[PDB]
RNA sequence: GUUUGACCUCAAAUCAGGUAGGAGUACCCGCUGAACUUAAGCAUAUCAAUAAGCGGAGGAAAAGAAACCAACCGGGAUUGCCUUAGUAACGGCGAGUGAAGCGGCAAAAGCUCAAAUUUGAAAUCUGGUACCUUCGGUGCCCGAGUUGUAAUUUGGAGAGGG
RNA sequence: GUUCUUUGUAAAGUGCCUUCGAAGAGUCGAGUUGUUUGGGAAUGCAGCUCUAAGUGGGUGGUUCCAUCUAAAGCUAA
RNA sequence: CACGGACCAAGGAGUCUAACGUCUAUGCGAGUGUUUGGGUGUAAAACCCAUACGCGUAAUGAAAGUGAACGUAGGUUGGGG
RNA sequence: AUGGUGAAAACCAUCUAGUAGCUGGUUCCUGCCGAAGUUUCCCUCAGGAUAGCAG
């Protein structure tokens, strides 16, 4: 994997455009909700048992504090 | 181009905007008939990465299937008796319902001249590709066959029955081993 | 069809073999008995020049 | 059998094909130096061995210069056009070999081709005529 | 049961086969140029064997590109990799070697 | 303009050009799937990823240019043979079942898309028609086609220029 | 071998220097019901539920390292 | 007891193969085995052979190891010759 | 059992040369040697595991 995976300004660009345009599925627009009232503790759990494994649930569940804190502030 | 938006906006299926595509498109193609025709592909980003030029020749049929053998197969195998003259080249999911499932199978006419002609696309008029789907040499049946490379595929990787027949009757030589 | 037609042999034993049937062409008298009129013949074994 | 019992029995006849002869004896097409001098009574391999050339270029499995010189034999022996000419007349009289003028001349270089381009067609202009 | 009748027939068969190829590619060797390879596990590592193709490596130090490489009949490999040095060294003199063998007649 | 005109969709025809069925079936590719019989009665092991049935091909088919094997001073598409080997491994360890990498050989051949703009000019193709040197070429007209047909690229990189 | 025509600021190749440089999702995976095997790390497949990532992802070897790039297709012997 | 036999001709039943041994013969011998193959051939014969592999050649153990001369490879007693 | 044909419970064709704790039969001559009718546990009932007699 010398041709690993570059960042590519473009793919981010069309990735978070989408991200947002989309709008929420069902279970993360519940996630979302769980985050800012049971804490992150409670979504790391619920979001374990709806995806696969644990480490996708990781990477989601960070990927939510990006969308809210980014929303509210700014 | 927008092939790129497009193909991350199908990765999003249940949100918002696409969700609402599904719940319009399945009320209309329940309206239409079981096996019929589609004039543009509904997902041309994955007709496209599956093989599907816009030209005089290509056929794109949409097909209704039960649900609970495999669905894509059954899928292609139902449009290959009904479209006989064409050739099924691959297929891929549009929409579902609770009880039916919906494919967008793509067909090339062999017949056609501009398929003879272009060799790009001409080797599926060699007689060799007569129902793909009858054999399971489409993508999804090259899948149900278990045809891949590694480890997991050793007992059926050259074909099941001819790994069976080659370990399951005796080899003699002349001056015997 | 799969009885055993052919005979392996070894490589060895096959070559004593024609040592032996080689050897005894040079005998004269094995020649006679075998068959072979070699009654009128110069000598054994017999060489003919190479322009046979 | 049912087929070939009619086939015998009808007066059609059969479709008589006489070719294990020519699977054998195959003929040389490719090189006429190598079809005057190539022995068909000797093998593949001994009629490499008798010319010189090699049959294999690998460590063969079991076990085992006249005509090349005539190869060496063999072996021993594109302008511009009417527009690109009369353009590059168009170039030299104005200028004359001021490359960097031009190039940064724009009715005579349409074409916005650099330095290296020019002076090169220039010199196939100037072996052409003067 | 399958008996191999056919042991003598098949020889003559694939000699035959040889033939052809002679009579076809006249002047040229019926295989290609394959390289030189040392053999992987414990048990075999000390054999050194005919690999499949060279390399992008191995064929720009000989003298000569990848395209070209494969029409003058040099087999070219691009998923073998150039780990050992002794290795890089034999298959450099090999093409050279055949570089300065081979005659490429004219197109003419 | 309470006309009319673009499209999209649904039609139509004893129009023009096509094409699919059926037979054969040894081999191949899929789908479906018993029982007599073996270990003690029979749910697995076992007959058997069989026979019959069904669908589909060809002169072969299938497979195939790695999301591979390895643990080495690494191999390098696939297929077949020899061997690995009756080994690993599994099996009320029992009827027994039964590989694979390496190695030797047979034969060897690689490539095409989708992917970021031809944007200083859809550069493409179908069909009709008129001729010509007719498995086709050319002119003209028509349609397809920007919801993308050509050229350029496929990680072995590649492209832009100099 | 014998010729008739080759064109257009046409088509590539090679080395150096400079500026960029996108690779397949109802798929991978996850649980379960069956089928497949002699398969011990449910192997392979299907059905049903949920369903990703891009200094990524798949597979293996004792804390790293090696190895390929799926979810598209063609191809003789 | 019983089962078989009206008579005659012809047909008619321990075979072939694989796996594993027994003994004998032959070849060579710490080695041995050409015949998957390749070369060659008067052509399914015969004749040659590369690289490997099979089995044997040096043992004592259970995870980890070690390694066979105090020696006319022994001292005695017998023991074909 | 599979697949088929007939019909106010059947037959045909393959699997199937199915499986036998058995019945009947087993094909030339001569010479030479020549029994056993049973020991002990595996339990025996079945098949054997062994000793004995003949080489």
């Amino acid at each position: 994997s010398y041709k690993k995976g570059a960042a590519s300004n473009r793919t981010k660009f069309v990735r978070s455009l989408v991200r947002e345009i989309a709008g929420l599925s069902p279970y993360e627009r519940r996630l979302i909700d769980l985050i800012r009232n049971s804490g992150e503790k409670r979504a790391r759990k619920v979001a374990k048992k709806r995806l696969g494994s644990f480490t996708r649930a990781k990477a989601k569940v960070e990927e939510m504090n990006n969308i809210i804190a980014a929303s509210r502030r700014h | 181009g927008a092939y790129k938006y497009l193909e991350e906006l199908q990765r999003k299926k249940q949100s918002d905007v696409l969700r609402f595509l599904q719940r319009v498109r399945v009320w209309e193609y329940r309206q239409k008939n079981v096996i019929h025709r589609a004039a543009r592909p509904t997902r041309p980003d994955k007709a496209r990465r599956l093989g599907y030029k816009a030209k005089q020749g290509f056929v794109i049929y949409r097909v209704r299937v039960r649900r609970g053998r495999s669905l894509r197969a059954t899928a292609e195998e139902r449009v290959g008796r009904r479209a006989a003259n064409l050739r099924v080249l691959n297929s891929y999911w549009v929409n579902q319902d609770s009880t039916y499932k919906y494919f967008e199978v793509i067909l090339v006419d062999p017949q056609h001249k501009a398929i003879r002609r272009d060799a790009r696309y001409n080797w599926i008029c060699d007689p060799v590709h007569k129902h793909r789907e009858a054999r399971g040499l489409t993508a999804t049946g090259k899948k149900s066959r278990g045809i891949n490379k590694g480890h997991k595929f050793n007992n059926t990787k050259a074909g099941r029955r001819k790994t069976w027949k080659r370990q399951n009757t005796l080899s003699l030589w002349r001056y015997r081993k | 069809t799969w009885r055993k037609w052919n005979v392996k042999v070894n490589h060895n034993e096959k070559r004593y073999a024609t040592a032996s049937a080689i050897a005894a062409t040079a005998v004269a008298s094995l020649v006679l008995a075998r068959g072979h009129r070699v009654e009128k013949i110069p000598e054994i074994p017999l060489v003919v020049s190479t322009d046979l | 059998s049912v087929r070939k019992r009619k086939m015998n029995r009808s007066s059609v006849g059969k479709a008589t094909r006489r070719n294990k002869d020519k699977q054998r004896k195959i003929n040389i097409q490719s090189n006429p130096i190598i079809a005057a001098n190539w022995d068909y009574s000797l093998t593949m391999a001994q009629n490499y061995k008798k010319l010189g050339l090699r049959a294999k270029l690998q460590t063969p499995a079991g076990g085992k210069e006249t005509e090349v010189v005539k190869k060496l034999e063999e072996l021993a022996s594109r302008s511009q056009s009417e527009r690109e000419e009369e353009w590059l007349e168009k170039l030299y009289k104005k200028h004359g070999d001021d490359y960097k003028k031009m190039f940064f001349d724009k009715k005579l270089n349409i074409y916005q081709q650099s330095e290296g381009d020019l002076k090169r067609r220039l010199l196939r202009w100037k072996k052409r005529n003067g | 049961v399958k008996v191999h009748f056919d042991q003598a027939g098949k020889k003559v068969s694939r000699r035959n086969a040889r033939a052809t190829r002679a009579a076809k590619i006249a002047p040229r060797p019926l295989d290609l140029l394959r390289p030189v390879v040392r053999a992987p596990t414990v048990k075999y590592n000390r054999k050194v064997r005919a690999g499949r193709g060279f390399t992008l490596a191995e064929v720009k130090a000989a003298g000569l590109t990848a395209a070209y490489a494969r029409t003058i009949g040099i087999a070219v490999d691009h998923r073998r990799q150039n780990r050992n040095q002794e290795i890089f060294d034999a298959n450099v003199q090999r093409l050279k070697e055949y570089q300065s063998k081979i005659i490429v007649f004219p197109r003419n």
